[PDB]
């Protein structure tokens, strides 16, 4: 059937606990897992999405082969594209590169063995096509966004630490009504294997009692700080999306209400986005229709760095949208 | 005591701001260096308040963060402005008069032996706004200032406290706190200079260079030269934006799957083109100028005749004169000629070649759409700004249009004309120099208005008339092959030997002829028709 | 030609009323737990 | 569970089948009613299966404008109290605004 690609080059396995009540904080060696896999099952044929039950030191795990790469003997380099289709099958060998990822439950605590493999609690996972987001048009903005924002979180931590830089923590999307600047935020929030987004509608912060409007804007960052203090640089991304940004965060200095709440909210956000304490594991998304009223201090690099304009589509964009809708 | 015995300020991150550091050190902690006995013997009191202010993103918070650890100080108490306010009645004022308890206790306990306690108020303008705002509501936004003022002025002899306040807008601060005995010294932090820019670039790329992650090709001097108006934060953003490009050559986001070349991971290295692209991405927020003049000469020069060279030489002579002498603190020049001959380009060329620290251009494009009062304010502000630096060049373009001249009335705006007339004669403050260069096309109309007495010298710009100059511009434009360029000129010699066109129209005709039919029938037809 | 809003401060008396009587109910609960324990021994 | 297909009528319709434009009591406007009752109350009568196989959502807005004294409020009242739905939450014109700093938006929420 295969002709030449008869061996398994790279195999990705999602590991999950069969029983939720059997979760163990034991450190699992990926090398030992691969050794057990080869030892128990040799010269077997496996396909993507195939399931297996593994008994390791008395612990029962569910293993799902998320993807497989088939290679022929004599291929020095794995130039073959990794296939997620069930059509591809291969024969296990004592040299296949086995990469273990957390299961959809996300309860198994894997070790990083000495291999500097890509495996991390990934934000973006592998094999991510822009063709599954579900947004037509805007095929250049997506590039720019992912290059500037998420390009540095899928990289070995040692290298990024060597480079001595910090991840960006801002993103702004502006344009005329109806161009699709809220669909993007929803999909980014839902498709990125992060914690649940913290959606806030525009004027949902204000409150009656004095000194309670400011507190409501600093009760959003508490969990990020709580996790960043304990697990250091291994925390998962926290994302919070401000809707209709320009309603509250206007240029401070005018005479809007006669009480002086907007200025305090603006000051609190200014002091919490950069401040005197480092967070380095947070992301905030903004949306608006008028970008000339936002206070200037917010737009400085370090706060809302990447700014993107979403404009009306072209004929090819219209064709893509029509294809998506129908 | 007050400074650690092991410290030299070379290690600390802040770079490019050295004079400010020296001023702060001299006026703030100097009095607390000697033994106390001298100070009372000299009858000098200690300073209590320090104020830092500047544009967004200049480095003040960095200074505040690192000062505590750098100068062997007690862990400074840091409170964000809007964190003071509270719900219940009387809570806020208590919160303010709860920070000073330790200093009071130590003072009472140990007299003058008490150590120095420092507390810094971030976002000072948040709470301490003007205490006459009005609003007819809860007054907790006023008793706060009163409490702080009571504990800072009626200190009851607390002489071991130094408060530091960092802000972005001094104007909003209540005036009651800006007086002797309360926030006396005010230090301004402005944008860095070129050498400070180099220092910042070095500091940012230290770790990158140390680990051999930066290719030897990169040259920091060129980058420091290119970034005209970048502050520190923008420089850091540029650094990481440039690094993103290098990152995005092994990991292809979106396209395909996750293909990580584990071998090129060890060869990761930044290069110059990445930095240039990053320069493309990031933009400054200050700008002012140095771009309009460059775009104003986009078409470039051609040196089609000697007149251009002579005019440029005269401009060079005048710039030299204004550069050297100390008695000539003001020079004005007029550049007049037929319409379309090309005048703004020449002035921009001379100004760019001058290389002075300050250069700007005023044109009707900027002023379009404003009201008259706005125009007047804009011109006044531009002049006042120009009166700042030691050497300055100012270019005024199409004077007649700035005054809204139409010959049917004749209608024009008298206020703007009078302001320009008075301004063109005002010598700058002591020990400053200015060179004004104004261009026009309606010499006679200026003669009628009787403003011809405020110009020291005039320069004419005659348009070209000899077919040789046409041949030069043709060969420079690469319109046609050599044979065609010869044939067109021989034909035009007998078709119409006498010639008066200009320059702009020539290029326009050249392009139109290129588009439709480069043969004679179009270019020569148009050229003869225009003349 | 102008208008104005209005804000509100809570009563000082209230103070930390969340625990003004929480501490007291917690103390009584501890007394009741002691009572329950002693009754358990007595019933045994 | 999953929605298969088999389905003819619906359980609690909105307009019911015993309806005709001569029962409302609004005279004159006749084409407007056809337009309104096709665009808005036509996707809530078909069986849910087919409407789910088309991947379309229902319209959630309606605006009536005109001169003074023409029949707008009459139409609103009749539509509100001649269907099978929960009671309308009527709001007058400036009935939302409140005195405190953050009570108007809460009233809209
Ligand atoms: N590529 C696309 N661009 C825009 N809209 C799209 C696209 N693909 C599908 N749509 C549809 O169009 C709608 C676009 O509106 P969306 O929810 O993005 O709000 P928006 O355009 O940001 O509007 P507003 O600025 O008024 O909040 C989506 O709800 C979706 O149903
Ligand atoms: N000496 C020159 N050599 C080459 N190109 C020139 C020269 N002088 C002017 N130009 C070009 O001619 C064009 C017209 O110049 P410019 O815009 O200054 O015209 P102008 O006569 O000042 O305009 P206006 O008629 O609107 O007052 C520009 O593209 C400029 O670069
Ligand atoms: N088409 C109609 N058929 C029957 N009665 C009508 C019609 N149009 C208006 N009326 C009568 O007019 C009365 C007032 O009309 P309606 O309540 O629609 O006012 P409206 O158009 O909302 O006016 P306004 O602009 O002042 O709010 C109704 O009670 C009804 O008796
Ligand atoms: N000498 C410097 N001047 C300005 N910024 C610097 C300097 N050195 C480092 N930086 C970087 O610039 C930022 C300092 O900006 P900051 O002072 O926090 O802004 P703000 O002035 O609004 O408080 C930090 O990210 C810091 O790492």
């Amino acid at each position: 059937y295969s002709g030449k690609q008869s061996y398994l080059g790279s195999i990705d396995i999602d590991i999950s606990f069969r029983a939720r009540g059997k979760a163990v904080s034991t450190v699992f060696d990926q090398d030992e897992l691969a050794k057990q896999f080869v030892r128990c099952y040799e010269s077997q044929i496996f396909s993507p999405t195939q399931y297996l039950i593994m008994e390791f030191q008395g612990h029962f795990f569910d293993l799902k082969i998320r993807n497989v790469q088939a290679i022929d003997l004599g291929d020095i380099e794995p130039t073959s594209a990794v296939a997620t289709g069930i059509e591809t099958k291969g024969i296990l060998t004592k040299q296949t590169q086995i990469n273990f990822f957390k299961g959809r439950d996300g309860l198994v605590n894997l070790k990083s063995s000495n291999s500097l493999r890509p495996r991390s609690n990934a934000v973006i996972r592998p094999d991510f096509k822009f063709e599954d987001l579900g947004v037509g048009g805007l095929d250049k903005e997506f590039t720019k966004i992912f290059r500037r924002a998420f390009a540095s979180r899928i990289f070995p931590p040692s290298v990024i630490e060597k480079l001595g830089i910090s991840h960006v923590k801002g993103l702004l999307l502006y344009g005329p009504p109806g161009t699709g600047k809220t669909l993007i935020a929803r999909k980014i929030g839902t498709m990125l294997n992060a914690k649940e987004p913290k959606i806030v509608n525009g004027p949902e912060i204000l409150s009656k009692y004095v000194g309670s409007s400011e507190e409501n804007i600093r009760n959003l960052f508490k969990d990020a700080e709580a996790e960043y203090r304990a697990k250091g640089e291994e925390s998962s991304l926290h994302i919070i999306i401000f809707d209709e940004l320009d309603s509250v965060f206007k240029q401070r200095g005018s005479r809007g209400d006669g009480t002086g709440v907007g200025d305090n909210v603006v000051n609190q956000l200014l002091a919490k986005m950069d401040g005197v304490d480092q967070l380095n594991n947070i992301l905030v998304i903004g949306m608006t229709n008028r970008k000339d009223l936002i206070d200037s201090a917010l737009l400085r690099p370090g706060r809302f760095e990447v700014q993107v304009e979403i404009h009306l589509p072209d004929e090819k964009g219209r064709l893509q949208i029509f294809d998506i809708q129908t | 005591a007050v400074i650690r015995p092991d410290f030299k300020f070379e290690d600390l991150g802040v770079g490019g701001l050295d004079k400010e550091f020296t001023k702060i050190f001299r006026r703030a902690f100097a009095s607390r260096i000697f033994p106390p006995s001298v100070i009372e013997k000299l009858g000098i009191s200690h300073v209590k308040g320090l104020l830092l202010y500047g544009p967004p993103g200049t480095g003040k918070t960095l200074i505040a963060r690192k000062i505590g650890t750098m100068l062997n100080a007690k862990e400074p108490k840091i409170v964000n402005g809007p964190e003071i306010l509270s719900k219940y009645v009387g809570s806020s004022e208590e919160n303010i008069r709860n920070l000073f308890k330790d200093a009071e206790a130590e003072y009472r306990a140990k007299g003058e032996e008490s150590s120095l306690h420092i507390i810094i108020f971030d976002e000072l303008d948040s709470v301490f706004k003007q205490r006459g705002s009005r609003g007819d509501g809860t007054g907790v936004g006023d008793n706060v200032v009163n409490q702080l003022l009571a504990k800072m002025d009626g200190v009851d002899q607390l002489n071991n406290i130094l408060v530091i306040g960092m802000t972005n807008r001094k104007d909003l601060i209540d005036s009651a706190l800006l007086r002797p005995g309360r926030f006396e010294v005010q230090v301004e932090i402005h944008l860095p200079d070129e050498k400070g820019r180099l220092q910042i670039f070095d500091i940012q790329t230290k770790k990158m260079r140390e680990n051999n992650m930066m290719s030897d090709d990169v040259n920091l001097a060129e980058l420091a030269a290119l970034t005209k108006n970048f502050s520190g934060a923008e420089i850091e953003g540029l650094v990481k934006s440039a690094s993103s490009f290098a990152i995005n050559k092994t990991v292809n986001i979106g396209k395909g799957a996750t293909k990580l070349n584990t071998k090129d991971i060890a060869k990761l290295k930044v290069t110059r083109e990445d930095f240039l692209n990053a320069l493309n991405d990031v933009t400054p927020a200050f700008g002012i100028s140095e771009e309009d003049l460059k775009t104003c000469v986009e078409g470039g020069m051609m040196l089609y005749s000697e007149r251009v060279n002579s005019i440029l030489k005269n401009g060079a002579r005048y710039v030299r004169q204004v550069r050297e002498s100390d008695k000539s603190r003001l020079v004005s020049l007029l550049i007049h000629g037929p319409a379309g001959s090309g005048k703004t380009a020449l002035a921009a060329e001379i100004a760019l070649k001058s290389g002075f620290p300050f250069i700007r251009l005023i044109s009707p494009n900027e002023l379009s759409g404003m009201s008259e009062s706005a125009k007047i304010a804009y011109i006044d502000n531009t002049f006042r700004d120009a009166y700042k630096s030691p050497l300055n060049i100012l270019v005024i373009d199409s004077l007649e249009t700035l005054v809204d001249w139409v010959p049917i009335g004749p209608r024009f705006s008298n206020n703007i004309l009078q302001m320009l007339k008075v301004a063109l004669k005002r010598k700058p403050p002591q020990d400053r120099r200015l060179l004004i260069m104004t261009t026009t096309s309606a010499y006679s109309v200026l003669q009628q208005m009787d403003i011809l007495s405020c110009f020291d010298n005039e320069i004419a710009v005659p348009n070209m008339t000899n077919l040789d100059e046409l041949n030069n511009v043709m060969i420079e434009s690469n319109f046609l092959d050599d044979a065609g360029r010869v044939k067109v000129i021989n034909e035009l010699s007998r078709s119409c030997p006498n010639f008066n066109v200009g320059i702009k129209k020539t290029l326009t005709n050249i392009e139109t002829a290129r588009h439709d039919e480069d043969p004679v029938n179009e270019l020569v037809e148009l050229m003869t028709q225009s003349a | 030609g102008q208008q104005i809003f209005s804000q509100a401060l809570l009563n000082a008396n209230r103070r930390g009323e969340a625990k003004t009587a929480l501490a007291e109910v917690q103390a009584r609960h501890q007394e009741l737990l002691k009572l329950e324990k002693s009754m358990a021994e007595l019933t045994q």
